[PDB]
DNA sequence: ATGGTTGGGTATAATGGGAGTCGTCTCGGATGCAGG
DNA sequence: CCTGCATCCGAGAGCTGAGAACCCAACCAT
């Protein structure tokens, strides 16, 4: 909303048409260092200000939320890396 | 940081759920209500989740850093980050287990298929209504013995478990006929009015009165209520004794001497079945013990039982009765569904249903096969069954269900806060009841509460009354309804998101723009680049750095001039892209460079308004910006505006004249006729110059000059070059539409000054003469198509740049024509022609015979109706044709003509119903009126026709508003289903391939004519040529993209019969996986050239199919005198057509076999003779005595898939499902490649069914996918077995999305509940091959420059590139 | 479904009781009490502890904080009592048995106080369940000498249990029991301002109406401190897309400009 | 029902206050009303306005009472017609629902007149919706205006 | 040492609830019933 | 015993913008 001080919806029609014009980096940007990359959007405004280039995106926070949301289900969802080990997207903040 | 792969979903244990959280909440309590911190041991508590401030304790003692993983002493908070509050679970521990109502409720109940235990039995069990039998322990039920996985109802149980009793009551004043402790057979009277039903021993109940003798004489005592009697039935008593004692000691009833005692007149009395044993010293067993025969039960052992029972010692009369009874064990709800789950073994339970699996029961078999998928996806995941049932609930981080002050003061929270309350609540009550050893009533209303709790926590809404807040009707939003919807995360959160740097706003015209600009305003400039003006006006003088220009550009009145200077630098060369809700195709987002403008709308260039389908009566765009260099690179290179010129649908040129320009190319084009002349002879072109100069001749009259015709202005008027004519118009001489002689490229031409304008301007805008004059066509006025198809031309010939820069050429020349040329509407410029007076008083004439055909006899009602209809659409199509013909010949500059005939707007019927009159039209059922409206717009309408007509427009309205949603939704599905299909090798190395037909056969006459032109270019036009054609002494070599001008060649050819059938690669054909190969796919039809590897197909294919569904098919309809989008969506859904034809599943002869009540149809072959019986009314393509083929149709109609798939085979499903989808976009006028539709097929046909599993582990009757299945056939040549037998299956493209590997794409598609109950269960792994999984995980999708095929690409210069080799070179 | 329903039907199949079986049964309960105490007293062990065990023993090995060996071991060991002593037990088990039958009996008493309390924040179950442990307490501290019928003194226990529940989880955030009858005193004596005023009573009307020691202040601190958080859940608008968080931002977190 | 009301202009609220919902407490569901409860029906004529309705998923559902048009005590909308009888028309107006409309031949407003005489021997009437033509001597009533 | 918060008690008799919802339409699978 | 045939239940249904008892006494917290 424009009363909030709000942001346009980049919607599952327009993440379609990015992905038919195969701008995989572009969509890659939105889906993560202006929405929901909270240490990504935050090195992206430094790196902008202080001249860089803008750096690799990270997991959006939404993934995490879904995550979360699924353990509440009772569902253990994990990810893995190459070899089929767990990979911490969370950076241990939730391990004991 | 290892990258991630990978995602997997499982059951998880108990012991999962306990190794998750940090504490369990022991309480319902959330925060303080006065000083709003929150509660110990809550759902919010710090010790659990987290601090709410950063590095600092509840308590204060720890307020620094440093201090990270140790927990204070006085508080117990862990003094880190406050973030970790969104990450961190607790649990509540349930006092007794409960379902997880995913695996309970979703059909087919993954537990009851489990256990053997159908829906009821489950909901009877779970929910407290019946029990199950766990060790029966020989009990007899009526006489049956009761054996394991039993149901026992409330009554039946308490029967069994304690035994049959029943109490009779008894009226003042009427005694009994019967002692105490005597045995009552059924049906013997108690009573005068009483009487049993049960067998057993009876014994009284509060007798009234007391006798007691004295050693004789007797004496009567009399029972009060409130005082109970001691001694037994017949037995003597002692000097002292008390016998009926009472609550005051000196009330109580003291035996005076040695006596018998009796007891008489009961109030009731209790008949029980039941064994009685009398004993005259201490018992062993006491009341509320349960024994066996054969036991010790008084007297030290003298007696003993004889039957299974409980026992209960009445000291009053001093007897051990022992009620038949057993220690049955029957337990109902989670408990005994868990304890069922825990002694189920895989192993022996598989064997059996591998041995039955044999069984010649098709019924049978499936389900077996139904409880094996279960049992060995169970195996093979590593889940215990048991995990199945919760006995620890996980409990969300407190931050993803917040209580928060809103600005008013007030707090706003989540339902999922009540819930856990809620459960909560029925834990902690349930358990401080169980400490009271209450009564099993009460204790099974609490767990079914808590069991209700528990679903409603993980779906709200799914049996029963859904949960809701006091006061209000809304349910509460469970995690179910978090995760799943429209609404919910994954198509809300994950597959689209709000985002950064982007602004809207108002479009305007931009007609001085150049293709790749767009008009941007200066604030939202201002705004969407700040932090690349923040560091230009930092590194420049205008701001010391950069929070004093953050300050600068906060307030409105302290922002100057070199600030716009520097804002013009930042954006020099940098792109933004432009988007248009509904985004329908990818044209719908476009690159552009912005030019600075003022005011606050939006600039868009006219050529792209059709790409956008954009005008400007209100419309509104999105701005966005991307950030990196790759995004920019992407956008200037792939995405910009001037390099998208042709339709990724059709090929076609989309950013083309439109409107005004067209109307002044056409206008300045056009040559002008007249007729004062019309034909004159003269011998000589003197004297016809002269009757012109004398004035009977006109300039541009047709006139014969010494046999050749020719007119007055070719002959006066012989310019020497196009410059001499242009001058000669500057003067006023000639008209730019008359008839001149130029002298134009070394040739004399007899044209128009305008024609040859038009000329100059393409070869100016090209910078090339020659092949300016070869593209264009000089003879015809410039239209529609002729524009379309020189701007297709150009774009073959001279490539993107020259073809943009012709584009803005004519487009401004086509505006300042349009300007000049005087096109206006007035009313008299509906010119009605005078026949169509006649036409109706004509008409007039023939309805009166109509009526007189009815009003004499010789004609029903139905054909009067549909005489009268017939009357009158022939007459509005000859008044149509004398509308048209009057302005061609009267008026060919009329606006309204112009307009229609050049393309620029309007179609026939509209300009008849404004000219010659609407016609019929339709009333609300769908039935035509009988009078037609006769007026046209012009002449304007009565009343009745105008409310007549509303009805159409009102229904046209609705179509439009109840259309568009499903045909988003088919396209939603396209894209779900084909959204994995890239470009992602050069050649699969295949050498199969399909044949495109260049006749189709007829219904009439059974004859085989050419197919129209334009279907065989969808169908041909940039394929790749799967073998070598000969045609006309050419020869096109395997391996050679067709273009356009070959399309017209093998066309041309088949005209003269040297060719019937081109053989192509297709992506039906092609064995890649995961998607399509470059030969199998053939030309990129937005850049004619053959497609670049890493191209997303299936998303363009599904885009190309959708887009024009959304629009034009059955925009404004227009109410003036099975079918369309329902038919497309049952094709591609597979469904079973209702008028469903007949077709003929073997070889064989035709027979008719017709009766005067029936009708049936035998094929004879050489083998067999198969028969269909038909209705009469059926209607037959066939004859008596004609040859058909399998799978050939005998009726008309629409023809079922799956007989076909049957019958014929996959090859011709595909055909046929590819032609009947084309059918219905042809008729619309929509022109579409095949191979979209082919892409979508082929995901259609993705899975097999196994009829024989041969050597291998499979089962009879298992869908797999067509890939694995013959993998797994190959390695099994290999190994040297048996190989599995399948055939082909046909899926709807809902049911081939939901079916797909990847459990991401299908959660995140639709079925949530089902689609992770499954793959939970099944443990599966998705390995992120998809667009949409990618998308979900915030990863680089794997199309594009994301592709592996591209991606690892490395650019270095020169100097660099040789020192490298010198450092190896050592 | 419709688990009302079932619970009623569960309760119908009781059948009810006369004065003469009440005072029977009560009579029955009393003696067993009697006779738990009097062996308690005999062996020296806790009321409570030979109480819990004999139940456990007259319900059975379905009711599964004590092993079985335990309660087996203790009851082989109550078995060594020669004689006027297991007259204690038997006494005991047949006044547990009385307990179970007369609170069976009476839940219907129960069910009809709690009926009169739907509406107030707590679903009828719930209710019903809370008045089922006030019937459990009334059965434990009857006294049948008086000759008063078993409902005057179970009403009492049922209401004071339930309207103990409704001021104890009617609330998302708790609110003590004091605070919460001051409440309900506060809205009744608003509401008989209102009637007699005929408009809504201002601050001051309340306060002087409450009594010594109640200002404007005060009156408007505990309406404040009265008010129950809304959902973040609540649809925004007429269509079925908004809701009330998406108007809620972090104050948390700090932002990219404030970060850097 | 309860609306925040529309006053752009005094024409903005007149309009809101004379609208028809056919949504609401006890009403039709948006998503799934279908084409025959938004359809014109031929009882419109002189109740209902044919002509004015929201574009989009609301079309048919929200309709605005006609100019004439009043809500009688039980709630049913009638419409105003002139009595004719020996084919001369006159002053008396009577106020119809559509159930008493349909027993009736109505003539259409625009039909010439002499004084108050029909004077047209083909006369375009309405008989239960269905257009036809009749004699004088068959019209019943006539329509008080466009 | 003070308020704020929590646990316990009241004795004629009382003994099975109450709002609600009826104008979508199809489609696909699970299932019980009818026939042979 | 097999099969087909109504029957019932569950899951879908375009995008963007905006909008109602009272009292009394003991007991931890700060
Ligand atoms: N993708 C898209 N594009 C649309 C749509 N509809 C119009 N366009 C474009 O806009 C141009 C001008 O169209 P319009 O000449 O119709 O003007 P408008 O702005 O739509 O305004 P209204 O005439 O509707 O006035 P209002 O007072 O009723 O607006 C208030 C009420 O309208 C409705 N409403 C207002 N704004 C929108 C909106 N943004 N989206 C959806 N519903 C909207 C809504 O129901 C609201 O509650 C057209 O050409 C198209 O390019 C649409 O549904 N989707
Ligand atoms: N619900 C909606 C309504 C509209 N739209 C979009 O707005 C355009 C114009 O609709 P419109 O009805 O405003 C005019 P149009 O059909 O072009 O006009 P004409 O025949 O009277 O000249 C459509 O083509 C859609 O792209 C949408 O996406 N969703
Ligand atoms: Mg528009
Ligand atoms: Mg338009
Ligand atoms: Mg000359
Ligand atoms: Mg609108
Ligand atoms: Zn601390
Ligand atoms: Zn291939």
């Amino acid at each position: 909303g424009k009363a909030q001080f709000g942001g346009q919806r980049f919607g599952e029609m327009e993440v379609w048409a990015l992905e038919a014009y195969g701008a995989a980096h572009t969509l890659q940007e939105m889906l993560t260092l202006k929405s929901d990359d909270i240490e990504g959007r935050n090195a992206a405004y430094e790196a902008i200000i202080k001249g860089e280039d803008v750096p690799e995106p990270s997991v959006p926070e939404s993934f995490r939320v879904l995550v979360k949301e699924l353990q509440a289900l009772a569902l253990d969802v994990q990810t893995l890396d190459e070899k089929d080990n767990p990979v911490d997207i969370f950076e241990g903040l939730a391990s004991k | 940081k290892k990258e991630v792969r990978k995602v997997r979903i499982a059951l998880a244990s108990p012991e999962k759920i306990r190794s998750w959280s940090y504490g369990e909440v022991e309480k319902p309590e959330t925060i303080n209500y006065r000083t709003l911190k929150p509660e110990r041991d809550g759902l919010f508590d710090e010790r659990i989740f987290g601090p709410i401030k950063d590095y600092e304790c509840a308590c204060g003692k720890y307020k620094r850093q440093r201090f990270e993983g140790k927990v204070c002493e006085r508080c117990g908070v862990e003094v880190t980050k406050s973030i970790v509050r969104r990450y961190r679970m607790g649990h509540i521990e349930l006092a007794t287990p409960a379902a997880h109502i995913w695996f309970v409720k979703d059909v087919p109940s993954k537990i009851g298929t489990l256990l053997d235990l159908s829906a009821t039995e489950l909901e009877q069990v779970l929910y407290f209504s019946k029990y199950i039998v766990l060790d029966p322990k020989g009990a007899i039920l009526n006489g049956v013995p009761v054996e394991k996985r039993q149901l026992l109802t409330d009554e039946e149980y308490r029967e069994l478990r304690y035994g049959k009793q029943e109490t009779y009551p008894l009226p003042p004043g009427v005694d009994a006929l019967v002692k105490d402790g005597e045995e009552v057979v059924k049906g013997q009277e108690l009573a005068p009015g009483v009487v049993s039903r049960l067998d057993g021993v009876a014994l009284y109940r509060f007798p009234r009165r007391v006798r007691v003798e004295y050693v004789t004489e007797p004496k009567d005592y009399r029972v009060q209520p409130h005082m109970n009697v001691v001694v037994p039935e017949g037995a003597r008593v002692e000097a002292g004794d008390k016998i009926v004692a009472a609550i005051d000691p000196e009330e109580e009833v003291i035996a005076e001497a040695e006596g018998v005692v009796h007891l008489h007149e009961p109030a009731s009395i209790l008949v029980v079945k039941a064994r009685v044993y009398p004993f005259e010293d201490d018992v062993e067993v006491s009341t509320g013990d349960r024994v066996a025969p054969g036991d010790v039960l008084a007297d030290g052992g003298k007696v003993k039982s004889d039957v299974y029972g409980r026992v209960e010692v009445d000291l009053v009369r001093n007897v051990v009765r022992v009620v038949e009874s057993y220690d049955i064990d029957a337990r109902m709800g989670a408990e005994a569904i868990q304890q069922l789950l825990k002694e189920l073994d895989l192993e022996a339970l598989e064997k059996e249903l591998l041995e039955e699996m044999k069984h010649p029961s098709r019924a049978r078999r499936a389900k077996a096969r139904k409880r094996l998928e279960v049992v060995r996806a169970f195996l093979d995941s590593g889940n215990r069954p048991e995990w199945m049932i919760l006995e620890a609930v996980p409990v969300l981080p407190p931050d993803l269900r917040p209580m928060v002050q809103v600005d008013g003061g007030r707090f706003a929270t989540s339902d999922l806060n009540d819930l856990y309350r809620r459960l909560i609540n029925r834990n902690n009550r349930l358990k401080k009841l169980l400490a009271q050893g209450a009564p099993e009533i009460i204790i099974r209303n609490e767990k079914r509460m808590l069991q209700e709790a528990v679903d409603a926590l993980l779906d709200n809404g799914r049996r029963g009354a859904p949960v809701t807040n006091p006061g209000s009707d809304r349910p509460l939003r469970s995690l179910t309804d978090i995760l799943s919807g429209k609404q919910g995360r994954f198509r809300q959160n994950l597959l689209g998101k709000r985002v950064d740097y982007s602004g809207r706003s108002v479009i305007v015209v931009g007609p001085q723009l150049k293709l790749h600009q767009c008009g941007l305003p200066k604030r939202m400039a201002l705004e969407l680049f700040k932090p690349f003006l923040l560091k230009k006006m930092e590194e420049k003088g205008i701001a010391p750095n950069v929070k004093a220009a953050r300050r600068m550009l906060e307030r409105q009145r302290d922002i100057k001039d070199e600030v716009w200077d520097a804002l013009e630098e930042v954006i020099h060369g940098k792109v933004v892209l432009l988007n248009r809700a509904p985004t329908l195709h990818r044209l719908g987002i476009q690159a552009f460079q912005p030019v600075l403008v003022e005011g606050q709308s939006i600039q868009l260039h006219p050529l792209v308004c059709e790409a956008f389908n954009a005008d400007f009566d209100g419309d509104q765009m999105a701005v966005h910006v991307p950030l990196s260099s790759f995004a920019q690179a992407e956008a200037r290179i792939q995405m910009l505006s001037a390099h998208n010129l042709l339709s990724p649908a059709s090929g076609e040129p989309l950013a083309k004249p439109s409107r005004d320009i067209i109307l002044g190319l056409y206008y300045i084009t056009q040559v002008r006729k007249e007729k004062k002349g019309a034909g004159l002879e003269f011998a000589t072109p003197e004297e016809a110059l002269a009757a012109h100069e004398r004035g009977e001749v006109a300039l541009n009259a047709p006139i014969k000059v010494a046999g050749r015709e020719t007119s007055v202005g070719r002959l006066k008027y012989v310019f020497a070059n196009p410059d001499e004519a242009l001058l000669a118009v500057a003067h006023g001489i000639v008209d730019l539409q008359d008839v001149v002689t130029v002298r134009y490229m070394g040739k004399r031409l007899e044209t128009s000054p305008g024609r040859i304008l038009f000329a100059r301007i393409v070869a100016e805008a090209v910078e090339d003469e020659k092949v300016a004059w070869e593209l264009i066509q000089l003879d015809v006025p410039q239209e529609k198509n002729s524009l379309k198809d020189l701007v297709y031309q150009a774009f073959l010939r001279l490539g993107m740049e020259k073809t943009a820069r012709l584009l803005d050429a004519l487009k401004y020349y086509g505006f300042t024509f349009s300007t000049t040329s005087g096109i206006t509407i007035g009313i008299d410029d509906a010119v009605i022609p005078e026949e169509k007076k006649q036409y109706l008083e004509e008409a007039d004439r023939k309805l009166l015979q109509i009526e007189q055909a009815y009003e004499m006899g010789f004609l029903t009602d139905r054909e009067r109706y549909d005489q009268i209809l017939q009357l009158w659409t022939e007459t509005t199509e000859k008044v149509t044709q004398a509308v048209f013909k009057n302005f061609e010949e009267n008026y060919p500059f009329n606006p309204l003509y112009v307009m229609a005939q050049s393309g620029a707007r309007g179609n026939p019927q509209q300009i008849r119903q404004l000219c010659g009159l609407r016609g019929l039209m339709q009333k609300p059922s769908g039935e035509t009126f009988e009078v037609p409206v006769r007026s046209s717009f012009r002449e304007g309408l009565t009343v009745l026709e105008y409310f007549i007509s509303s009805h159409g427009a009102r229904k046209g309205g609705a179509d439009t508003a109840l259309r568009t949603a499903d045909s988003g939704y088919l396209t939603r599905k396209l894209v779900d289903v084909t959204h994995e299909i890239v470009v992602r090798e050069a050649d699969c190395g295949t050498t199969n391939y399909i044949s495109v037909p260049l006749f189709q056969p007829d219904e009439v006459t059974r004859s085989l004519r050419l197919r129209k032109r334009a279907d065989i270019e969808a169908g041909l036009y940039g394929r790749v040529l799967a073998r070598e054609v000969e045609v006309l002494g050419v020869r096109l070599e395997e391996g050679r993209y067709l273009s356009m001008d070959d399309v017209h060649l093998l066309i041309k050819a088949a005209e003269a019969g040297e060719i019937q059938e081109v053989p192509v690669r297709s992506p039906l054909t092609c064995q890649t996986r995961y998607g399509v190969c470059q030969k199998c796919y053939g030309y990129d039809l937005s850049m004619a050239r053959p497609v670049s590897i890493g191209e997303a197909v299936g998303i363009v294919a599904a885009q190309s199919i959708g887009e024009p569904g959304t629009q034009l098919t059955m925009r404004t309809f227009h109410t003036g005198g099975t079918q369309g989008l329902p038919r497309v969506i049952e094709l591609f859904e597979a469904r079973r057509p209702k008028a469903k034809a007949v077709i003929s599943e073997i070889d064989g002869v035709v027979r008719i076999e017709e009766t005067e009540e029936k009708l049936s149809v035998f094929v004879e072959s050489e083998g067999f003779s198969k028969e269909y019986k038909l209705p009469k009314e059926a209607r037959l393509l066939v004859k008596d005595g004609d040859y058909v083929e399998a799978g050939q149709p005998l009726t008309r109609g629409a023809i079922d898939p799956h007989q076909l798939l049957e019958a014929k085979g996959p090859e011709a499903v595909e055909r046929y499902l590819v032609e009947e989808i084309q059918k219905v976009y042809r008729a619309q006028g929509v022109k579409l490649h095949d191979k979209h539709i082919e892409i979508v097929v082929r995901q259609m046909m993705k899975y097999v069914e196994v009829t024989d599993p041969g050597d291998s582990r499979l089962l009879e009757g298992q869908v797999l996918e067509k890939w694995d299945v013959e993998a797994l056939n190959e390695r099994l040549i290999a190994e040297g077995k048996t190989p599995v037998a399948w055939k082909p299956l046909l899926m709807g493209v809902t049911k081939s999305a939901l079916s797909t590997k990847s459990w991401l794409s299908a959660a995140s598609f639709q079925n949530t509940t089902h689609v992770l109950t499954e793959a939970a269960i099944a443990g599966k792994k998705d390995e992120l091959i998809g667009l949409k999984e990618n998308v979900i995980l915030g990863r680089l999708i794997p199309a594009g420059t994301g592709s592996d095929f591209v991606r690892f690409t490395q650019v270095v210069d020169q100097k660099t590139l040789k020192a490298i080799e010198e450092a190896r070179k050592e | 479904s419709d688990p009302v329903r079932q619970y009623l039907h569960e309760i119908g199949q009781v059948p009810l009781l006369t004065l003469e079986e009440e005072v029977e049964l009560a009579r029955k309960v009393e003696e067993g009490m009697e006779a738990i105490k009097k062996l308690s007293e005999i062996t020296g062990l806790d009321p409570d502890l030979i109480r819990e065990v004999v139940r456990a023993k007259i319900l059975g090995s379905a009711r599964v904080t004590l092993d079985p060996k335990t309660v087996e071991e203790i009851d082989q060991k109550l078995k060594s009592l020669p004689k006027e002593h297991k007259r204690y037990l038997h006494i005991a088990r047949e006044g547990e048995a009385a307990r179970q039958h007369l609170i069976e009996a009476n839940l219907r008493l129960v069910v009809s106080i709690a009926k009169k309390y739907t509406g107030r924040g707590l679903s009828f179950l719930d209710l019903i369940q809370e008045g089922n442990q006030g019937l459990i307490r009334a059965v434990e501290k009857f006294e049948y000498k008086r000759r008063f019928k078993f409902s005057t003194y179970a009403t009492w226990w049922i209401r004071q249990a339930i309207n103990r529940a409704i001021a104890d989880q009617a609330r998302t955030i708790r609110i003590p029991v004091h605070m919460v009858e001051t409440i309900n005193k506060l809205s009744r004596t608003a509401r008989q301002l209102q009637q007699e005023l005929g408009r809504e009573p201002t601050y001051e009307e309340i306060a002087e109406a409450m009594g010594p020691g109640w200002d404007a202040k005060r009156v408007e601190e505990t309406l404040k401190i009265a008010q129950e958080p809304v959902s973040l859940e609540t649809p925004i608008g007429d269509e079925k897309d908004s809701f009330y968080g998406d108007f809620i931002p972090d104050e948390h977190l700090p932002s990219p400009v404030d970060a850097a | 029902l309860s609306q925040f009301k529309d006053e752009t202009n005094p024409l903005s609220s007149l309009r809101h206050k004379r609208r028809i919902s056919a949504l609401g407490p006890g009403g039709l569901t948006r998503e799934r009303a279908g084409f025959d409860v938004r359809d014109v029906h031929r009882t419109h004529y002189g109740r209902i306005c044919p002509v004015e309705t929201p574009e989009g998923a609301n079309i048919g559902l929200i309709t605005s009472l006609a100019a004439y048009a009043r809500v009688d005590e039980l709630g049913f909308i009638r419409t105003p017609y002139r009595r004719v009888v020996g084919g001369v028309v006159t002053d008396e107006v009577v106020y119809m629902t559509a159930t008493e409309e349909d027993r009736y031949t109505i003539a259409q407003a625009n039909t010439p007149l002499e004084g108050n005489r029909i004077a047209a021997e083909r006369v375009v009437a309405r008989r239960k919706g269905e257009p036809v033509i009749v004699s004088p001597e068959e019209v019943e009533f006539m329509d008080v205006s466009p």
